[PDB]
């Protein structure tokens, strides 16, 4: 993380604590452009320590008086019914075994199920011929060509490409 | 119970280039890249759908949401949308 | 069948450099505040090289953690640090150690000294001596 | 669907939105109103009431005391 | 960023597409397959309430005379003196 | 007075009814929260009878 | 308490060549990934941090161990301490509760059971 | 999906059923009908007091 | 007590199911947002969680308050025990003025629906059931104790004015 | 046993003298016939005693005991079929042979007639689970754990021969223990102490105490094919009965150093629960609750005066099926995640919804439900020690309380999402898989109606 975007961090969080402790809706309102006015302080300047001292003051009154039970948006990395659905859960391929008259049922989408797995089947050709050409050695994160110079396919084939859908 | 598509926020997005008074009716769509219209327009631009969907926008969403409709592209991703 | 650098062995100091990572890569090239030299204080039944202990820790909390799973669920290769004390277990809120529960039960320890005393409704208190005369002195007449 | 049109509300009234004038002294001072001024306004000031609402507007808290009360009565 | 501008266009065409393709219902895809197969009120409760009284009545007429305590019912609470006694009470 | 507590037996035993109809002995179409709910619905009455007696 | 846990530092510019410890995961995230990605596994991934977990911590402890210092002779003041402490108890108990049953009675008569 | 018996709303306050005002009406009543036997006929101490009872003579 | 909160989280699970992902006291609104049968159904229940004046519970709450006139308590407990008599009837109101009052705001797509009547049998089984509820079985009971019958000045019906204030 | 050893015996001609394959199907379906003469020449009637016929049989009077004996061998030839078939015929059926040779000794043990008929008897065993340690078990480290399976249960055993013989030399002839009418006392020495403390410690080699128990998870952790002769070690542990038969006669009246093993089972009897929740074995994870609630029986015996030898024969096939249901668990979900570690299996209860209720179910006889075979016992144990003193219920209350996170413990563990993994372990539950996992509660609960048999003398 750098330091230029490490005032975009703290910059939606300072408005999203404020509306927690807000009755009103304008009253959060209006206090936005009121607050506006304490980040227009240092409109443009160098990335020295001149901007690091307007960061070394938001230690204090950002974590100091801090959010009391806030709102959480319940779908969300915290919050209650954040993960509730899980009776279901999309357990996505489950559906190997059947021994049949339990495969009776859906005949057009298991004819459809095994077309999809001939471009998994058929992709090592493609995808594991720039997979060793386009990882330097040993580098950074490593998704392939997003076209995969022909062809994209996925890259990430199938499990990320037929992920789990919510409900 | 009741489901969504494509159109509702096809109109949404369009519909908060008007409700935001800096920006007049009278820009592009659904591209209009926002460099042309460092803070407070790459985060309030979004602030408004904080109040509105706001589902915490993650770290990531910021360096995609500057093509308008690269907004539009990964909600229906994530809101699991129609077909 | 893995036997090359099956476990640990008898560390820290046996070219700890050479420990990590020529296998168990806990750090990448012996400077990643992570190399083996952290066995505690050894001589106990610690862990000796062991890709293990005072690394970064007090929680693997499930957090947002999307550049792979990464957090608690969904497998990180290998940053085995500590672990079987975890999954019910977090990281650090917004007020600090003051343990202001035991004075919160003191509340009632000003009036602990108050269940000695008694709780008769009438009359009133009138607490200046023996005018009070609580129970029975004489007879009918 | 189609209802959110712009250049619908274009906030006239509003009490609430009496804050956007208390900035003049300072001046920000346009951009914007209408995310805080979607639902305040229009049928949105029906604005139920004090003690009166949760007797529901004396409407029915004293109906039919008097006209219980009575015959027979001798 | 433009490097991901070929991303996610065709995802969107691989995992909406996969979408497109999970939905997919013909003609209601339930066979189910083979085989088939208010007012009345007249043996829904019957069968459910009407018949378990006798049976159960029946293992209590058969115990009070096997087992030497039976229902151990309590005392008269009586303030006055009644006809089920002779004398009176004022 | 011995149905003073023997229609607290009955009460004591239709709660086992939809028990015994999930082993799949002539189920009835399915319906299982409409018929619990009627399984329910006629114990009522039935607990409501011995505490008129036990008030005399 | 537990902890302060300070999720904040100071950098700016702090060891600048410090960076890329992500390069030596996100080379096992590639080897994670093509790994896990094939048309053919049918099997669960070896994963040799857990291998080198458990028994690193159930064995080899023992001949990691010894006795060099009174710190791993420091279970004395554990096992075996509290251990006399319960016969401490106990043996003061059941013979105070015998005299009483010895000499004088306290009990109840119709103390059958028991 | 299936139903379209309360349509959806974009902050315009969708009209109700105005069956349900009925029932809502009316214990709204009889719940104050109900202010009857608060005081017709209870009263707050129906008891009768002490003369702070002094003549002990 | 049995018939209060069952009726109650039903009443307010309505609600809920009605945003269908919030349940937070935050973005409600007033009461009227086309709701006119289930604000009423609170308000039975609110103000006999003020403290029962002559609500379901008035047989019950205010024959033990008073009855607490004659005991032999540590004091610190008719110190204690009758101060949240008021903290009882501050959370009748906080709905109130927090999901009931205002104006409205919570996000948009207003799907609310409240037509159900597998729902309404429900509150309509309760209410009958719970305004009735210590008016008619305590109306017929035989008799166990001894009353109080005696709250003198300055000491009898002031934890109503508690709930008051 | 008139004749119970001799139908049984002739079971053994028949395994390699039998056909191919059919040797599964012909070995099960002998097995459940002799099950019905067990239950009908016992269970007779019953006041002190049924000395059975002769010299060594007294027919298990009055402890019957010896039902649960005879249930394992129709129950485990199903269990050992998951991982056993990769080898030739001819050393499949000696791994056959072996375990039915180990039910012969077991049903002469546990009856008896003696003392010196028993001690052989006593030893008769830890010849065939020897060896099905050693050849078709799991990987290394087995040797050792040989080694220590032998070397302290012999260690122990051999001054019973040299307290027995000393006891058939002195006062008439340890052959009846219905001639043991006549019983002097024994009072306080610096020799007797010694004739005491041979006479205990062997029995304190097979049930466990917080010292000599390290061999213990050594077995059970490294352990043959997928719970095989496990169950049958379920069995060899709880099968120390024998200090009902000796110490109720045969000095009595020390009671002045019951102490010593009234106290250092009691604080390790809260101390091996707690020493398990952080293990990272599922076998290992059993294996240290076993231990726990089968330590809570020696405070019941040592202590004398019945109301406590009323739940002491109870809570012997408390676990006793128990336990043996639990290894049923551990024995799957092993054929289709080939390492036996527990933190790997998260994801679970998804992919098999079917055994979800059989985990459920189990862990609830550890809560034990007190209508149940385990709680029934357990309060008796309470209505025994609280008349020793007020302070025992504390203790021994704790252990009700740690196992009951540590049983729940268990079963959080299967609930977990998207499980990272796994395309293998497909199977969803067979036939073997089930019905194997039945005929556990299915008798238990079965006792729980009528729970009058099982009960000693008492
Ligand atoms: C097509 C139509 C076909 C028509 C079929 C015929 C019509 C039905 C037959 C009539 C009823 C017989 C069936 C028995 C149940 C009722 C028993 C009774 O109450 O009468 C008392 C009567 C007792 O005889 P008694 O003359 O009154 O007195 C003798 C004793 O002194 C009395 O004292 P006690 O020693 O018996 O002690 C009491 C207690 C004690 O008994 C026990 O619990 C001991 C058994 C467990 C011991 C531990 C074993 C551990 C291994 O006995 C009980 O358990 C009674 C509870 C109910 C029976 C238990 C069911 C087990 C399954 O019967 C018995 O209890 C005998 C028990 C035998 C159980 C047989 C179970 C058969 C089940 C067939 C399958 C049906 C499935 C239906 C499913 C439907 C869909 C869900
Ligand atoms: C260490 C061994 C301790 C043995 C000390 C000697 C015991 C002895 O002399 O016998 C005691 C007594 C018989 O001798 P006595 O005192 O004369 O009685 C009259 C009969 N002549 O009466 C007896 O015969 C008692 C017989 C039991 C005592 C022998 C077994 C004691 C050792 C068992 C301890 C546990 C095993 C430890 C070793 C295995 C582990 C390495």
């Amino acid at each position: 993380l750098t330091h230029q975007q490490k005032v975009l961090r703290l910059y939606k969080r300072a408005l999203r604590h404020l509306e927690s402790w807000c009755i009103h809706r304008d009253k959060y309102r209006y206090f936005a452009c009121l607050l506006r006015a304490r980040f227009d302080e240092h409109k443009n300047e160098k990335d020295m320590v001149k901007a690091t001292q307007l960061l070394r003051e938001a230690e204090e009154e950002f974590w100091h008086g801090q959010h009391p039970q806030p709102y959480i948006f319940p779908e969300s990395p915290g919050g209650t019914s954040y993960e509730r659905y899980e009776c279901y859960k999309v357990p996505e391929w489950c559906l190997d075994d059947w021994h049949p008259s339990e495969k009776a049922m859906y005949p057009d989408y298991f004819a459809k199920r095994e077309q999809w797995k001939k471009l998994r089947r058929e992709s090592w050709e493609r995808e594991v011929k720039q997979l060793q050409e386009e990882t330097p050695v040993g580098g950074p994160r490593t998704e392939a060509l997003p076209p995969a110079r022909k062809q994209g396919d996925l890259p990430p084939l199938w499990w990320h490409i037929v992920t789990r859908p919510r409900e | 119970a009741p489901p969504l598509t494509l159109e509702g926020i096809k109109d949404r997005v369009l519909y908060v280039l008007k409700l935001y008074d800096k920006i007049d009716p009278e820009k592009l769509s659904v591209n209009s890249h926002f460099m042309k219209d460092d803070s407070l327009d790459q985060v309030e631009i979004i602030m408004a759908m904080e109040d509105e969907f706001g589902f915490e926008i993650p770290d990531i969403d910021a360096e995609k949401l500057m093509c308008p409709q690269e907004i539009v592209d990964y909600i229906a991703d994530k809101k699991d949308v129609y077909e | 069948a893995s036997h090359i650098t099956k476990d640990m062995l008898p560390g820290p100091y046996p070219k700890t450099p050479e420990e990590r990572a020529a296998a168990a890569k806990k750090y990448n090239m012996r400077v990643e505040d992570y190399e083996p030299y952290p066995d505690d204080g050894t001589g106990y039944g610690d862990y000796p090289k062991l890709p293990d202990r005072s690394q970064q820790e007090r929680d693997p909390w499930y957090d947002w953690d999307h550049p792979d799973l990464r957090l608690n669920w969904g497998e990180p290769m290998h940053w085995d640090l500590d672990m079987y004390i975890r999954n019910r277990v977090d990281t650090s809120p917004t007020p600090v150690n003051w343990n202001l529960m035991c004075k919160h039960l003191f509340g009632f320890v000003a009036f602990m000294l108050f269940m000695f005393w008694v709780g008769e409704t009438y009359p009133a208190y009138q607490p200046v001596g023996p005018k009070q005369y609580p129970y029975n002195n004489l007879y009918l007449e | 669907m189609e209802l959110p049109d712009y250049k619908q509300w274009k906030i006239e009234g509003t009490p609430l939105e009496t804050v956007q004038e208390k900035l003049a002294a300072r001046g920000l001072r346009d951009p914007w109103g209408r995310n805080e001024a979607w639902r305040y306004m229009g049928g949105f000031a029906n604005n139920v009431s004090f003690v009166g609402a949760l007797l529901k507007g004396f409407k029915w808290g004293f109906a039919a005391f008097v006209v219980a009360i009575g015959a027979e009565y001798y | 960023t433009p490097e991901e501008k070929l991303r996610l266009q065709q995802l969107r065409e691989l995992r909406r597409r996969w979408l497109k393709d999970q939905e997919l219902s013909p003609r209601e895809p339930v066979l189910p397959p083979q085989r088939v197969s208010t007012y009345r009120h007249s043996i829904f409760a019957f069968t459910h309430v009407l018949i378990p009284v006798w049976i159960i009545h029946y293992y209590l007429k058969y115990h009070v005379t096997t087992k030497p305590y039976t229902i151990v019912e309590k005392k008269p609470r009586i303030f006055p003196g009644d006809t089920i006694l002779e004398t009176g009470e004022v | 007075m011995n149905m003073f507590s023997s229609l607290s037996l009955v009460t004591l035993l239709l709660l086992t009814m939809p028990i015994m109809m999930m082993s799949f002995n002539t189920y009835k179409p399915s319906n299982y929260p409409l018929y619990v709910k009627t399984a329910i619905s006629y114990a009522f009455i039935t607990s409501m009878i011995p505490t008129m007696m036990f008030i005399h | 308490t537990t902890l302060d846990p300070a999720e904040y530092d100071i950098s700016s510019e702090t060891r600048k060549a410090q960076a890329e410890r992500l390069a030596i995961r996100s080379r096992l995230k590639r080897e994670y990934q093509l790994q896990y990605y094939d048309p053919s596994r049918r099997g669960v991934i070896e994963d040799p941090a857990l291998v080198r977990w458990t028994y690193a911590r159930s064995a080899n402890i023992y001949p990691n161990f010894r006795p060099n210092t009174k710190t791993s002779l420091l279970g004395a003041l554990f096992g075996i301490g509290p251990l006399v402490f319960w016969y401490y108890v106990f043996k003061t108990d059941r013979d105070r509760k015998e005299k009483l049953i010895q000499e004088g009675k306290l009990d109840r008569t119709f103390n059958i059971s028991y | 999906g299936g139903g379209a018996h309360i349509e959806p709303r974009y902050r315009q306050f969708p009209q109700l059923t105005r069956s349900q005002v009925i029932q809502a009406e009316f214990f709204s009543a009889t719940m104050w009908f109900w202010i009857l036997w608060r005081f017709w006929h209870d009263s707050d101490a129906v008891l009768g007091h002490f003369p702070y009872p002094d003549p002990s003579q | 007590h049995a018939f209060f909160k069952a009726m109650l989280f039903m009443c307010s699970g309505s609600i809920i199911h009605s945003l269908n992902d919030e349940q937070d006291i935050r973005k409600m609104g007033g009461l009227f947002k086309a709701m006119p049968f289930t604000t009423t159904a609170l308000i039975v229940g609110s103000l006999a969680l003020t403290g029962m004046p002559f609500l379901t519970g008035f047989y019950s709450k205010d024959l033990i308050i008073e009855a607490a006139n004659t005991s032999y308590t540590n004091a610190w407990a008719l110190l204690m025990t009758l101060i949240a008599t008021s903290f009882t009837a501050i959370y009748s109101t906080r709905i109130i003025f927090f999901a009931l009052l205002g104006q409205p705001r919570f996000p948009t797509l207003v799907n609310i629906n409240e037509n159900n009547p597998l729902l309404i049998n429900s509150i309509k089984r309760l209410l009958i059931g719970s305004l009735f509820a210590g008016y008619i079985i305590s109306n017929n009971i035989p008799p166990t104790t001894i009353p109080q019958m005696t709250m003198p000045y300055y000491l009898k019906t002031t934890a109503l004015i508690v709930t008051i204030l | 046993m008139l004749k119970y050893i001799i139908p049984t015996i002739m079971l053994m001609p028949l395994t390699w003298l039998s056909k191919n394959n059919m040797i599964w199907v012909n070995s099960t379906a002998h097995s459940l016939l002799i099950s019905f003469t067990s239950l009908l020449l016992m269970n007779q009637f019953g006041d002190n005693s049924l000395n059975f016929s002769l010299l060594f049989f007294s027919d298990s009077l009055s402890t019957p005991l010896l039902i649960l004996t005879m249930w394992l061998l129709p129950l485990m030839l199903m269990a050992s079929q998951h991982h056993l078939s990769k080898e030739n015929l001819t050393r499949k059926k000696l791994f056959i042979t072996m375990l039915i040779s180990l039910q012969l000794f077991l049903i002469m043990t546990f009856t008896a007639m003696e003392l010196i008929l028993f001690y052989i008897l006593f030893e008769a065993t830890l010849v065939p689970t020897l060896i099905i340690i050693t050849r078709w078990g799991n990987q290394t480290e087995r040797l050792n754990a040989g080694l220590y399976f032998l070397f302290y249960t012999l260690a122990g055993s051999l001054p019973l021969l040299v307290a027995l013989i000393y006891i058939q030399n002195t006062v008439g002839s340890l052959n009846f223990l219905m001639l043991q009418y006549w019983v002097q006392p024994v009072h306080n020495s610096w020799s007797n102490v010694f004739m005491w403390l041979a006479c205990m410690m062997a029995f304190m080699v097979k049930m466990p105490l917080y010292g000599l128990h390290l061999w213990l998870p050594k077995a059970h952790v490294e352990a043959p094919i997928a719970g095989s002769m496990v169950l049958a070690a379920v069995l060899l542990k709880l099968g120390g009965y024998g200090m009902l038969r000796i110490t109720l006669i045969l000095n009595p009246m020390t009671d002045f150093m019951a102490y010593p093993f009234i106290m250092l089972s009691l604080w390790g009897m809260i101390m091996t629960s707690s020493i398990c929740l952080r293990q990272t074995d599922l076998k290992s994870l059993i294996a240290y609750s076993s231990v726990s609630h089968m330590a809570l029986v020696i405070v019941a015996i040592l202590i004398q005066t019945p109301w406590s030898y009323m739940g002491a024969t109870a809570l012997m096939i408390a676990h006793g099926l128990t336990s043996s249901m639990l290894f049923c668990l551990a024995n799957s979900n092993y054929e289709r995640i080939h390492s036996r570690t527990m933190i790997l299996a998260r994801g679970l209860q998804t992919l098999l919804p079917l055994m979800a209720t059989w985990w459920l179910l189990a862990s609830l006889t550890n809560l034990a439900l007190p209508p149940t075979i385990n709680l029934i016992g357990e309060l008796f144990v309470v209505m025994s020690t609280f008349s020793w003193s007020n302070i025992t219920i504390i203790l021994m209350g704790v252990n009700m309380v740690i196992t009951a996170l540590y049983s729940l413990y268990m079963l959080i563990m299967t609930q977990r999402g998207k499980y990272t993994y796994h395309i293998n372990n497909i199977s969803p539950s067979f036939t073997r898989e089930n019905a194997l996992m039945s005929l556990h509660i299915l008798p238990l609960l079965l006792l729980t109606l009528n729970p009058k048999i099982i009960l000693g003398p008492l």
